[PDB]
């Protein structure tokens, strides 16, 4: 219904930084839900793993949570007027090398369970070499 | 019990309900484009409303032609509703659109067409010709919903009066008057009102929102005007004064649905009363199994702001809880900066309210009021919802060509979509104001005559499946008519959906 579009991956230097961007279209006309009504989660899938949580943001941005590994290093924000979610990743490390997806849940609140989200982006590669 | 259901709610769990209520949108300057209508329709609009207190027949032909086209493009059945001007001392077209009056100011009040639009702080025009002959020096002239009040001081001329301004106010073009004395003997259909209705019958509108309906005999007047070219179009009485509320029972009986014009009511009755008046009118409409609409003041402040107020939202929620079949936006959608967002706020309010009501209680209530012996027709639709509940059905599929059946089946307020499979388009369109119904058109000319009623049932079941209602191994509830009945449906069938 709602589609998410990722962008911003690539190669970065150990200690460098990237800003992941997620742009949203359509709607769930059935529920009257749009990007701005829905919480957004950021998940990453490291090589050969499943897809763990990084951080999440409530519908109007009033609440966010982060996995401890990225706390103080990553920041999720959103501009509902531009239909976009941002993940700002600073002091990137080799351990953050993974593919990152944004996902939108049909709820005002976010979750850390991948199976609880309704629409995803295709995902973008992030590789940090030292 | 709601009490149980309430303590079982979680704000965090997603809601699952397929929306049961219907959203009525008013068309106007910001939504009249085909692309805009298409956005209204995608965002949940079931009937487009043509407010005829404004615009020419050319503006309103543009709307008809444009929703039909937008509808077509979407392959949907959208209703068209002609809201009448109504009998209404009305007055405006101010010079520069406006004028402001201070207490103590003296202002002419003329029934001369010469100042009908060069209306200034000093001389303006009141549509009622009998004003000098019905309002005497001393009494008051309520201007713009009991807000600005004028004390009459003299019949200055043959058709002009010189009046004393009580309270300050800013009057914009076209403000309604509420002369506090009755015996104004106001007609049910002004001469324009008539002429606007042939134009509606002539263009094939699905329903009239007849305005300022006071007594049942007026709802007869509206009818007769519609003619026989329009015998089959819906009349929705607009209850907007104490007389409507007073005779709500014979107005309901003689109308086809009721609209609660909440704001218009609140000119004459207190807010705390209006609350009750809505509970009351809506519920009487439930019991009569007639469609009831909430009207004025819905998500008002989302006409200029990207979000409405929490109070306005518990307001819409209440109209749903109260039992409304539809909510109607006006100005939120007609002159507003966020039409698609407001309409999508309305969808989310309905689903959340729907999700929050016990599924059964309305059924039980409406059932426990029915007198016994029930009639066959009543029992058939009653037992349908009942069976559906009992076997856990995911959709009721009724075959009705006028749709009377779907309005009966919805009167028991099931907890699943009603899929109406009709051979009339008008019926598709008109059913838009009845809770839980979703019509599906069987073009007889295009296909067989479907006397075995088999194609039509497939039609309904195909839809139920593609619309996401029902899936392999779900039980469905078919309500049609036997080959040996005068009219009405008397046959019901409990099928299982096969892969």
């Amino acid at each position: 219904q709602v589609q998410l579009q990722e962008s911003g991956g690539g190669l970065v230097q150990s200690g460098g930084s990237l800003k992941l961007s997620c742009a949203a279209s359509g709607s769930n006309f059935s529920s009257g839900r749009t990007f701005s009504t829905d919480a957004i989660g950021w998940f990453r899938q490291a090589p050969g793993k499943e897809r763990e949580f990084v951080g999440g943001i409530s519908w109007n941005g009033g609440i966010t949570d982060y996995v401890d590994s990225v706390k103080g290093r990553f920041t999720i924000s959103r501009d509902n007027a531009k239909n976009t979610v941002y993940l700002q990743m600073n002091s990137l490390q080799p351990e953050d090398t993974a593919v990152y997806y944004c996902a939108g849940r049909d709820s005002w609140y976010f979750s850390k369970v991948p199976d609880e989200y309704r629409y995803w982006g295709q995902g973008t590669q992030v590789t940090v070499s030292s | 019990s709601q009490l149980q259901h309430n303590i079982g709610l979680s704000i965090f769990e997603p809601v699952a309900k397929h929306r049961a209520n219907r959203i009525i949108c008013t068309i106007g300057p910001s939504t009249q484009s085909v692309e805009a209508l298409k956005g209204l329709m995608k965002s949940g609009m079931s009937v487009a409303r043509m407010n005829f207190s404004h615009g020419s027949y050319e503006y309103h032909q543009t709307t008809i032609n444009n929703v039909r086209a937008a509808a077509a493009e979407l392959g949907l059945h959208i209703g068209i509703a002609l809201d009448t001007k109504g009998p209404e001392i009305r007055t405006g077209l101010f010079k520069d659109g406006e004028a402001t009056y201070a207490p103590g100011d003296t202002v002419l009040v003329t029934t001369d067409p010469a100042f009908e639009k060069i209306g200034t702080k000093e001389k303006f025009y009141v549509d009622y010709p009998q004003l000098p002959n019905v309002v005497r020096p001393g009494g008051l002239i309520y201007v713009d919903d009991g807000v600005l009040t004028l004390r009459v001081l003299s019949k200055e001329d043959d058709c002009t009066l010189k009046c004393h301004v009580n309270n300050h106010h800013r009057l914009t073009d076209r403000k309604g008057i509420n002369l506090p004395g009755c015996e104004v003997d106001l007609p049910a259909v002004s001469e324009k009102d008539r002429k606007d209705l042939q134009f509606g019958v002539e263009q094939g509108v699905d329903m009239i929102f007849a305005s300022f309906i006071r007594t049942a005999d007026q709802v007869r007047e509206v009818r007769a005007a519609l003619g026989e070219k329009g015998k089959d179009t819906l009349i929705i009485s607009k209850i907007e004064n104490h007389q409507g509320v007073q005779n709500i029972d014979a107005i309901i009986e003689a109308s086809d649905g009721i609209m609660v014009a909440r704001g218009d009511l609140g000119v004459e009755i207190p807010a705390e009363k209006v609350v009750v008046a809505q509970m009351c009118i809506i519920s009487k409409c439930n019991v009569a199994g007639k469609p009831v609409i909430c009207a004025t003041q819905m998500l008002e402040s989302m006409t200029t702001n990207p979000r409405p107020t929490r109070a306005e939202v518990t307001d819409v929620a209440n109209a749903v809880f109260n039992g409304a079949d539809c909510v109607m936006l006006s100005g939120e959608t007609a002159k507003g900066k966020y039409p698609n967002e407001v309409v999508q706020y309305m969808v989310r309010i309905c689903i959340e309210a729907q999700s929050a009501t016990h599924d059964s209680v309305m059924f039980n209530s409406i059932k426990n009021l029915q007198k016994i012996p029930m009639s066959p027709e009543e029992a058939v639709c009653s037992s349908a919802v009942s069976s559906a509940f009992e076997v856990q059905a995911k959709a009721i599929l009724v075959l009705s060509n006028t749709g009377r059946s779907a309005r009966l089946i919805s009167k028991y307020r099931p907890n699943c979509p009603i899929i109406c499979a009709t051979t009339r388009l008008l019926t598709c369109r008109q059913l838009n104001v009845t809770r839980s119904v979703e019509s599906v058109y069987y073009d007889v000319d295009a296909h067989g005559e479907d006397n075995d009623r088999e194609k039509r049932v497939q039609l309904g079941v195909d839809w139920a499946k593609t619309k996401g209602y029902v899936s392999a191994g779900d039980v469905m509830v078919i309500v049609h008519a036997d080959h040996s009945v005068k009219g009405y449906p008397n046959q019901t069938r409990l099928v299982r959906v096969r892969e």
